[PDB]
């Protein structure tokens, strides 16, 4: 037929057109995300350097500097995107939270997670397994506040852990959690980007070998820490963003690329077809005229 | 007609000569029906499964863009 | 082909196979161009298993001896049902696909997939 | 006919239904 061929040429047309318009939007975000990501350096380096200088003649003592003594359970937490077409890039974070979980079965504890994010959340929701609490909507452009709560709710269940022996949550009235880990993507280069698990809940101490606190120095060591928490969990939102569009440019360069053979292959047959058409109507008109 | 009388077939595209190498000769779609009587026993014993590799090297090349 | 000259476990196999066959057949249109990542998992597990089944098909028979050097190969229809069944339960799914290519049996498929 | 589909339905029951990183604080004290 022919209606059919001109239809498919005319929506592969359109589709080449969109793909390129969507293509270009992403590749102009991207600088603006760049622009972005690169401002919270110096605060993140002076209240480094602030935590060490007082932690370097404090007391070693802190709940999120000593562990629990025994192995009850560990949380998770994951991060995603809040659009699709992005590529493989759920599909390597959920590969990643796949395989950690894995390496934890081991020990036999029974994890909890969050996540971040409708895509991933619907996934594990298709699957059987329990979620706390579910963040959507902020993905695309995050903000302070949101790590600020996010670090808040954490910190408070790792705190609910004081007392919590086998089944008893002890005098906290709640069963809490042992251990946290986060789950995101780093942005080695403009092609380079690779899925990265890391644990940061408990604090640990390695010494580099070799002022004065005016109020108590244990109450701004404690005061701190909190600080330093919610500032680490606000820097991965703007990389997770960034390695986020970077993986969404690369779909829709290779969606046109891809989308153009269709096209040529579709004129050809189109015109082969054509002409077979025409000859096969000479030739019977011809056979007809002659026959008389 | 023609492939069907005779026996084997070599192909030649324009769009390897157009990138630039010279002998335009497709790997997956060149196979000849002869026997392995046509090469000397020298010649199987030295070279064996270059059309496998190739063919396997042409599927990979289309995810060069991605390392990971 | 019928129930009445066939048991009914074969019916039913070869009907869920064709049955998965024709939606991968009707996915193929939406899939030649953005690719998986649009689909739904409820898609993707559909279109795993049908990936492999289809390459299970292959077979190595005795007439290519004097062109894959290798011998042929034998299965009875017993063993070929009992693996197909096998095969659309979906256990299957964590071994390579490349493993299914050419391969004669199942004992020979799990000792080329492990041998990888 | 709408009394004894309720009373079946009723009566009928479904048969259906390593590699991880570490964060860490650096101090210039010497290692006690």
């Amino acid at each position: 037929t022919l209606r059919e061929l001109r239809g498919r040429i005319r929506s592969a047309g359109s589709i080449k057109k969109i793909t390129k318009a969507q293509e270009l939007i992403a590749t102009s975000r991207i600088a603006k995300a760049q622009a972005r990501v690169e401002a919270a350096r110096p605060y993140a380096a002076e209240i480094t350097n602030m935590l060490t200088e007082l932690a370097g003649a404090s007391a070693l003592d802190h709940p999120l500097l000593v562990e629990r003594k025994q192995p009850k359970r560990a949380g998770v937490l994951v991060v995603s995107s809040d659009r699709g077409l992005c590529g493989a890039y759920n599909a390597n974070v959920l590969r990643r939270a796949e395989e950690l979980f894995s390496l934890l079965r081991d020990e036999g504890k029974d994890p909890v997670l969050y996540v971040v994010g409708r895509k991933a959340l619907g996934y594990f929701s298709f699957r059987q397994r329990t979620v706390v609490e579910s963040w959507t909507g902020f993905s695309e452009r995050p903000t302070y506040e949101n790590a600020r709560e996010i670090a808040d709710t954490l910190v408070n269940a790792f705190m609910a852990g004081a007392d919590d022996e086998g089944d008893d949550a002890g005098a906290d009235g709640i069963l809490g959690v042992d251990e946290l880990h986060i789950v995101f993507t780093e942005f080695r280069s403009m092609l380079s980007q690779t899925a990265v698990a890391r644990r940061a809940a408990p604090m640990e101490v390695e010494y580099v070998g070799e002022y004065s606190f005016e109020p108590d120095p244990e109450t701004l060591f404690d005061a701190l820490l909190p600080r330093y928490i919610a500032t680490r969990v606000y820097a991965a939102l703007l990389e997770a963003a960034a390695s986020e569009s970077a993986s969404r440019r690369r779909a829709m360069k290779s969606a046109t690329d891809n989308a153009d053979d269709l096209i040529k292959a579709l004129t050809l047959a189109a015109n082969r077809e054509r002409q077979a058409q025409i000859t096969q109507e000479i030739s019977e008109i011809v056979g007809g005229a002659n026959a008389l | 007609n023609v492939i069907s009388i005779t026996d084997g077939q070599c192909f030649l595209e324009s769009d390897l000569f157009n990138q630039g190498v010279r002998p335009a000769i497709n790997v997956g779609v060149s196979v000849s029906r002869v026997g392995g009587a046509a090469q000397i026993k020298a010649m199987k014993e030295v070279a064996g499964s270059l059309r496998l590799d190739l063919s396997q090297y042409r599927e990979l090349e289309a995810f060069a863009a991605f390392a990971s | 082909l019928d129930p009445a000259i066939v048991g009914d476990e074969h019916y039913r196999v070869a009907q869920e196979v064709i049955r998965i066959l024709q939606r991968y057949k009707d996915l193929q249109d939406i899939i030649a161009i953005l690719g998986i990542d649009e689909l739904s998992e409820e898609d993707k597990q559909l279109v795993n298993r049908a990936r492999r089944i289809e390459r299970f098909l292959s077979q190595n028979m005795m007439a290519a001896e004097q062109f894959t050097g290798q011998p042929g190969s034998t299965v009875p229809l017993k063993e070929t049902i009992e693996a197909f069944d096998k095969l659309t339960k979906g256990e299957f799914d964590h071994l390579p696909e490349q493993a299914f290519f050419l391969i004669g049996g199942l004992d020979d498929l799990a000792k080329k997939a492990e041998s990888l | 006919l709408v009394s004894v589909i309720n009373e079946f339905k009723k009566g009928f029951q479904a048969s259906d239904g390593e590699d991880l990183e570490k964060e860490s604080v650096k101090v210039r004290k010497p290692a006690p």
